[PDB]
């Protein structure tokens, strides 16, 4: 009761001391890192089948 | 006195969304335009693994990405070769419903849990060569819904009973217990680093916890429905969650809100199983409709299908290294797609 | 065998027990049946999953002869928390167990019971009804201390069925309101129904040995109703 409040309280408490960045950065941030590692997603980039361990 | 406690806690939230709102400049499908589209990504089952009797509820790839574990109500907890389709481990199992299991990054160790509220450890180094419980971790008061390993030691276990464990193997008790979810907590997954995992539950919300502080560092909640669902983006700053609301939504880390909703007007079930490839340009979703619709993560886009099961696809996994993805689905089958 | 896969073919061997090993247990488990035990925890269900364990984690492994019969014992009550009737879904039986001598939780074991025939995750499978702790109910009727009046309105102008089976001896009242509460149970499971499932209703008392027997019955005739439907025969 008043003590799950108050534990709620310090939560949000804790949640909002944090420091929130712009959409923008963090965008780039993704953007960049899945570019970046493209070459390394046989999924993506369709690898030669010789390669590709699970070939048929 | 509690409405003064209320509504100070509603005063914070205010101060949180709004604070999440000042930071939102743009939107992820803003900044990611002029980047091409995926491209119709077409995969093929490569392999088919058919051991199980009955419905297949979870799964893991190991760190060499080829050796897999899988369990089923059959009572089962089969080792799968995914390179050459044998077997090298079949784990009988005291109850018949085993709706989570993990697979050791060291791959001496395989785990299994479910509603007998017992996290049970078995040791695939044995020396006769035959395996059983190396450790069984007791102690909630819920059913046992995701499991994980951040090394050969320590295990992270979410249960129903709104809490995350981070139960040490050796010792077998509970170093921190992560409270502080209002429901069932459904999934969880650990980042790269084994230092921050977050998790979901029936509170429709997502929460960052710390293995090393034990407390909520965040909370993104932004679902509609229970989420089924989560992973990580491979960077670590980002994470994909899936619900019951037919929707996928990305969560970022560093910007505490979320970045893309992956749903489309067509799929309206809920999703069961998420993963990222290795670029974590692919989302990976499972879904009620017998399909996994890889979307394209950056554009929100559905990139391809993977058509194929029989039944509700119930998990999915991407290998480390991001070479082929493995579904196992209730109609007792789990295939390799690549 | 070919190319010198020294260890390969260990490994294809190994696979070989394995693979034996899971054939094997495949028969067991197409064998054994499946039943879904719901049920309030006043319904003495407790009692009756003893008397399994006597007589061949809520699990329930029991061998009625040659046949296996496995009770997952889910609650699927109106307050537990047990939402896995998706999951385990394809089932020989449900098995309702109701305690018929509380009359007040009486009508939401109704409601339960309706729940459960009405759910369209179970529309297939049958139900065999345990209208169970019954001789506790034979001692309420048999004094005035309660009656069946008091919640359900509809006692009155309701004589015992045709061919409701007498007890040699038993009270003529006591059977009465047996009945009446059996086909309370039986008035839900008529609705919403092409003929699919059946709810079996046995009267049934915490001191009862013959439940397995019974359950062995009854889920034979469901197997049989249901291969005789799918052979377009019934």
């Amino acid at each position: 009761s008043i003590a799950q409040a108050r534990k709620l309280v310090e939560q949000l408490k804790m949640e909002a001391n944090i420091d929130r960045i712009k959409v923008s950065k963090a965008a780039a941030d993704l953007m960049a890192y899945c570019e970046a590692h493209a070459k390394e997603d046989p999924l993506l980039t369709p690898v030669p089948a010789s390669e590709n361990p699970f070939r048929e | 006195e509690l409405d003064q406690l209320r509504q100070e806690a509603e005063q914070l939230k205010n101060q949180i969304r709004d604070a999440r709102k000042a930071c939102a400049d743009a939107t992820l499908s803003q900044i990611t335009n002029n980047i091409d589209p995926v491209g119709r990504i077409q995969m093929r089952t490569r392999r088919t693994l058919r051991g199980h009797l009955a419905k297949i509820y979870a799964m893991h790839w190991g760190t060499d990405s080829r050796l897999l574990v899988s369990a089923s109500q059959d009572g089962k907890l089969i080792i799968w070769d995914s390179y050459t389709t044998n077997k090298v481990h079949a784990i009988p199992l005291r109850s018949s419903w085993v709706m989570t299991c993990a697979y050791a990054p060291s791959g001496n160790y395989v785990a299994c849990g479910g509603l007998d509220n017992i996290c049970s450890i078995y040791n695939l180094k044995t020396r006769e060569g035959n395996v059983r419980v190396s450790r069984e971790l007791a102690g909630h008061t819920g059913y046992l819904s995701c499991c994980r390993f951040l090394d050969d030691n320590q295990i992270v276990t979410s249960s129903g009973d709104t809490t995350c464990a981070l139960w040490d193997i050796e010792t077998g008790q509970q170093t921190t217990t992560f409270t502080g979810h209002t429901g069932d907590v459904m999934s969880l997954s650990l980042a790269p680093d084994t230092r921050l995992f977050v998790s979901g539950a029936c509170d429709a919300s997502a929460k960052l916890w710390d293995v090393r502080e034990g407390m909520c560092r965040q909370t993104f909640t932004g679902h509609e429905s229970d989420i089924n669902a989560i992973c990580f983006f491979p960077n670590g700053n980002a994470f994909a969650t899936g619900s019951d609301d037919a929707t996928c939504r990305l969560f970022d880390l560093r910007a505490d809100q979320e970045l893309m909703t992956y749903s489309h007007d067509n799929i309206i079930c809920g999703i069961t199983s998420v993963s990222f490839s290795k670029s974590g340009r692919l989302l990976l979703a499972g879904y009620d409709d017998f399909n996994c619709n890889v979307w394209d993560a950056l554009k929100a886009d559905r990139a391809g299908v993977l058509a194929g099961h029989d039944n509700r696809v119930s998990c999915l996994g991407v290998t480390d290294d991001g070479m082929a993805v493995a579904t196992g689905s209730w109609d007792s089958f789990l295939k390799i797609w690549n | 065998g070919c190319t010198l896969s020294a260890e390969d073919k260990a490994a294809v061997e190994r696979s070989k027990m394995i693979e034996k090993q899971l054939q094997k247990d495949k028969q067991v488990y197409r064998a054994t049946h499946r039943l879904l035990l719901l049920g309030a925890d006043n319904s003495g269900k407790s009692t009756i999953v003893k008397q399994m364990r006597i007589l061949h984690i809520f699990e329930t492994k029991f061998q009625v002869d040659k046949v296996n019969f496995h009770m997952f014992d889910v609650g699927g009550q109106r307050d537990e928390r047990r939402k896995w009737i998706q999951c385990f879904n394809d089932v020989t039986a449900i098995i309702f167990v109701v305690d018929s001598s509380d009359y007040n939780r009486l009508q939401e074991a109704l409601n339960d019971f309706k729940s459960i025939w009405n759910n369209r995750w179970l529309r297939t499978i049958s139900v065999i009804l345990f209208l169970n702790k019954q001789d506790l109910l034979a001692e309420k009727v048999l004094a005035g201390k309660s009656k069946i009046e008091d919640y359900f309105p509809e006692f009155a102008r309701y004589t015992t069925p045709e061919d409701a089976t007498p007890e040699p001896g038993e009270d003529p009242r006591v059977t009465r309101a047996k009945y009446f509460i059996r086909d309370e149970f039986l008035r839900i499971s008529t609705a919403s129904g092409d003929g699919r499932h059946y709810c079996y209703p046995h009267f049934t008392c915490a001191v009862d040995t013959e439940n397995a027997r019974r359950i062995f019955n009854d889920c034979k005739d469901i197997i049989l109703q249901m291969n005789l439907r799918e052979y377009n025969l019934v």
